């Protein structure tokens, strides 16, 4: 409703102040916390554009080898987009209260959204192309948004707003899952460092992803077959 | 098609099965008994692989069938809410169309 | 009934189930110029709006860790001069990346920190720079645009010269620029079958070109006549004149490869021929004409032909009168 | 194991079939005239919140069935072969 | 009477009724580069005052919306900067896409339109920067500038080497520039007819050069004699010291090609030789002298011929008697 | 036991005693290119750090020469206005260098020493420009890269056709640009012994590819069989099925070299077999399927093959019966 400011536009314009504990601004941390998102979302859309999307235009079209922690890292994203999609709800309804738009509370959840689906894309075409280690985009992601989520922790806890705040539970449980995504990244690294037989095998349903295990999403070629072709032995 | 796919692998199975209790002296006769016990094994192979297929196929059309039928539940909660937040709905008939 | 090329040039080749994605993935260079042309564009817009939207994030980060977008101003001079939006900072990294350099918003010396991201952003400005402007000038300048302005014969003939039976067809230039080593790979190819049993599908075995070296080399200038006249180690020698007809298993791909010698870039013109676009017994017209001290050469005559008396039967057959 | 594991997926699907009378509950006690307990009595968040577990719970149940059809096929290929 | 090429290497050929134009509107690089010179500083300089005045209009359509070119001025700060005219937009597009960017104009942060058309004049500009200073290089670095240093004998000779009769000619370099797999391809074309009846009006038909391994490949430092020895399958067999005239249909076109090692693009040397062009029964001087410890070649001295006696008969009449 | 090239392509040389150290330093560009990749952001980025730390002590040279950093002023108007630290003249430096060019910091005319510095800092830094854009820009331009999407066969085979021993294997394109002018040269290498005493150790002799003229050109558009015959004059005709184990000393290597259609420059692939690597009386399986008009070949059936019935006996034995 005025000019998207990212913060207050109200209070005479304060709180673009930085002025005595430097890091002690909430708009300070939530600017030091949409910097990774837009790390991971302006390095991997180059890669998987160039490396997935659309470069063999109509012409690829099978042997699935699954890194470790496969069930976990996306279990643990429905976890994070669950609790994201809480942030982002969050954000909106203290922001409704007075019509000033303070843009801190949505817009870097929002590239967190963005950045957490373009982050299992990339985990979903680094496996199956199997280069194992173009992974260090990945970990720096989870290395860098863990540290920006500690410091908004502990300058959560240094104003002693706690356990009352829905922005504290939500930032204390982005934290717990933030710094266990990074350790299922340096497990990732555990194993060894820096396979599965198929031979016309054609049932994909025990070794595809998490997601696509509980919503069967191999099926659908062979439902879209099923209108060329009746199928076969 | 699938459906037709199970009952064409259901039958060879079936009639081997007939078939091996009927010529069971002379089967075991040629001693040939572990090429047909492969043969069941290939019958059974076949007749798991496309029960399975249909398996696959069903819980594909279940799990589309009731994501659908959560957006039942979500448009219909976001329309009792926004109507009976304005407009009067009495605040009990909501648990109705909730329910 | 499938044709392996079109008449254009393409291939009609499905590349089934390559797995290994990772070999994809190490090159970038050549995927990245192997698109067509409005993906190019589109990773050239956002490579560039990416990295000016990125660095003016950190331009953004810098005059709020100094405390310039603070309109609460004292005495104490910004890093950036004039910025106090975060448009302010897109203006100001668009200045920076294209070296525009208006002046209104300019660096002072207060912060070293925005000496070493203005470092940093011009290294990495510079390097994409010439990455995305040499990408694009190879993407531009590639030449199998050229290759169709390299026209083949429509129909491809078979006729009689010297005795023998050979294949011709004719192959036109239509601009002056002329092709430095202009060489003709011709190859036969259909499904074939060893003695000892093993089945090939798309057997690509060469004829030779008849030149009178024995070389294939050509100086397309004029359109001329490419020939190869069937012999016994041939495989064209057993060709019936019934045979050529459609769903046969026969086909004639003929290769054009030189090198352009205004761009200097090399090229390759392909053409196919089904064996019923194949004329039995028949032969082009003579299309050169000389008038005035010039020759000349007609393109309205270029697929025109002929039909003469030949006898009917194979090379082989013309070995036994 | 696999008989575990699918009933362990109805177990959860079975427990998230216990948000929605909650869900209920929340919703129009709040039609009755940010902290948390304001951010768990909000109805447009409790009804999207109500979506998201419904979805859960449809495909653990999905899954549950799924790999009980897995471990009886398995079970019929076995047992004919003993037969 | 009428010559296939020129003696400085271009064709007479005149290109009669190419029908097609959309294969050459298919393409635009090739035929970009293709044109005589003023042609190609008239399009890099109407190209550029093209899409300099166009988003001049851009900038100045902005500055008429934003109703900053009304002097009536109250408080509110304008899209770009002290535009007052559309020649000041013209000044300011010319800031813009040359990237100068004085400051007295510069862009503010209150048109998010200004932002979004400096995005796409900034692309455009860096595109056809790319384009035109590529073409523009590639069309100075050709190398058919190259072929008139790689001067041929004004006469060709015909003369007798261990015992038989060698078509020779000279090619000499004129610079310090090695030419890397120097290729000869030596075509004798004439209107030539079939015995079953074709006619071909300019068959161009290859003799190979004498090499020794009879590999067509050159090493042009000094410069040498190339020859072609006639042999019974080569077509010059039955050719007369009375046929050496003119009107005689009878045409042989020499054709150098290689790579400069300066530039790394190829070229291609072509000269032509008429019937009366050839000196019957003559041969080239020795044009190599050694002095000082260093071999000297004589360009003055490089279409000097000498008188021999050979016999004046064909070839074919030199294997009787 | 040791290969000679790997089977990604890469060649197990060492090296040793390259005395002469001078020919390296004689050369710079190809060194320069030759790096791998953090070395190359390294020596661009030093290389322009190096240039502009170098230029701004000389703008703090020119502007301490005048006084211009003393900050007692009187009314001489100085050389470079508005710098008064060593920083400010780096951030001048960076304005000048790159051209971005803000204007608080700008130059007057006072100082002839500060246009020349000027002049010499402008063409030093657009002479590094050229340099340093166009070797990146070759740096990312080259098509080893390329060479592992043109993937070999994992196991090559020898097998029966037209009545001879044939060592086959198969070379797979995965992209839909094309190589023109693809040359085989297969060289099978061990350590022979002359008959007169010299032992060689790595005895690089080649074998011809068989085609059908001679001459090693392929099409590779779907994935073909190369294959050579073994003849009387080839190496491998006491070939044993008992040698193709370990340890035995016998390793072909086949070279695949063209040039890529869409960047232009040329490429090398390059692959390896040992002598375990070979199936004795193998062959591979038909991979090319016909659908809907089009044809497919299969890459997951790429490394498939199959036992045939073979004689186990040498091409030397299989003229003896």
């Amino acid at each position: 409703m005025g000019p998207l400011a990212f913060c207050g536009s109200e209070n005479h314009s304060a709180a673009y102040r930085v002025d005595q504990g430097v890091l002690n601004n909430g708009c300070f941390v939530d600017a030091l916390n949409v910097v990774p998102h837009v790390f991971l979302l302006f390095i991997t859309f180059p890669i998987l554009f160039i490396g997935w999307g659309s470069q063999s235009s109509k012409v690829h079209i099978s042997t699935w080898l699954h890194f470790p922690g496969h069930n976990l890292r996306w279990i643990l994203t429905f976890m994070l987009l669950f609790v994201l999609v809480c942030e982002i709800a969050e954000g909106i309804l203290s922001d409704g209260v007075t019509e000033s738009h303070h843009l801190h509370l949505y817009m870097p959840a929002g590239m967190a959204f963005m950045a957490a689906v373009t982050s299992v894309v990339y985990y979903h075409n680094i496996e199956t192309s199997n280069f194992p280690k173009l992974l260090i985009a990945l970990l720096v992601y989870w290395t860098l948004a863990f540290i920006t989520k500690t410091i908004k922790f502990v300058k959560f806890l240094d104003h002693a707003i706690g356990f009352s705040q829905l922005r504290f539970c939500l930032t204390g449980l982005l934290v717990i899952l933030y710094g266990m995504l990074l350790l299922v990244e340096v497990n990732v690294i555990r194993v060894r460092r820096y396979d599965l037989q198929d031979l016309g095998v054609r049932f994909l349903q025990p070794f595809v992803n998490l997601l696509s295990k509980g919503t069967y999403w191999w099926m659908n070629a062979f439902i879209k077959t099923a209108h060329k072709k009746p199928i076969d032995l | 098609d699938l459906q037709q796919l199970d009952d064409t692998t259901q039958l060879p199975l079936l009639s081997h099965f007939a078939e091996t209790v009927e010529g069971l002296t002379t089967i075991r006769a040629f001693r040939y008994e572990a090429r047909f016990q492969q043969k069941l094994l290939e019958y059974t192979d076949s007749n798991n692989i496309a029960s399975l297929f249909l398996t696959a196929a069903n819980r594909w059309l279940e799990v589309r069938m009731e994501y659908i039928g959560a957006c039942v539940v979500l448009i219909a909660a976001v329309t009792s809410i926004s109507n009976s937040l304005h407009r009067e709905l009495s605040a009990g008939l909501v648990g109705l169309g909730l329910t | 009934r499938a044709r392996f090329v079109s008449k254009k040039g393409n291939c009609n080749v499905a590349h089934k189930n390559i797995r290994e994605q990772g070999r994809f993935l190490q090159d970038v260079f050549t995927t990245l110029v192997d698109l067509k042309w409005p993906h190019t564009l589109l990773i050239f817009t956002m490579s560039f709006l990416c990295s000016w939207l990125l660095f003016a994030m950190a331009w953004w980060l810098i005059a709020f860790a100094h405390g310039d977008l603070a309109p609460s101003e004292g005495t104490a001079e910004p890093c950036v001069t004039s910025i106090h939006s975060f448009s302010s900072a897109f203006l100001f990294s668009i200045e920076v990346q294209v070296t525009i350099g208006f002046g209104g918003r300019m660096v002072t010396e207060e912060c070293p920190l925005a000496i070493l991201i203005l470092i940093v952003q011009n290294i990495v400005g510079l390097m994409i720079n010439a990455i995305m402007l040499g990408s694009i000038f190879m993407k531009t300048a590639q030449a199998h645009r050229r290759a169709e302005t390299l026209i083949f014969s429509k129909h491809a003939v078979i006729a009689l010269r010297h005795g023998r039976l050979c294949f011709m067809l004719r192959v036109g230039d239509l601009r002056k620029s002329m092709i430095i080593s202009a060489t003709i790979h011709m190859q036969v190819v259909r499904k074939t079958t060893s003695p000892e049993g093993e089945v090939v599908p798309l057997h690509q075995v060469d004829i030779p070109m008849e030149n009178g070296v024995g070389g294939n080399s050509i100086f397309l200038v004029a359109p001329l006549i490419i020939y190869h006249v069937i012999d016994a180690n041939s495989p064209l020698y057993d060709l019936a004149p019934s045979d050529l007809h459609h769903h046969q298993d026969l086909e004639i791909i003929v290769i054009l490869e030189g090198v352009v010698e205004t761009t200097g870039i090399t090229t390759q013109a392909r053409t196919s021929y089904l064996a019923d676009e194949i004329l039995w017994g028949q032969r082009f017209v003579p299309i050169v004409a000389e008038e005035d001290g010039r020759y000349s050469v007609d393109y309205s005559k270029f697929d025109n032909t002929v039909k003469v008396p030949t006898p009917l039967c194979t090379a082989r057959q013309l070995d036994e009168d | 194991r696999r008989l575990v594991l699918s009933s362990t997926f109805r177990i959860l699907a079975d427990l998230l079939g216990f948000a929605g009378p909650l869900c209920i509950f929340g919703i129009v006690d709040h039609l009755g005239k940010v902290s948390s307990q304001e951010f768990l009595a909000n109805a447009y968040v409790l009804a999207v919140l109500l979506f998201l577990a419904l979805l859960l719970q449809r495909t653990f149940l999905q899954a549950s069935y799924y790999v009980a059809i897995e471990t009886g096929i398995n079970l019929r290929g076995a047992i004919q072969t003993k037969i």
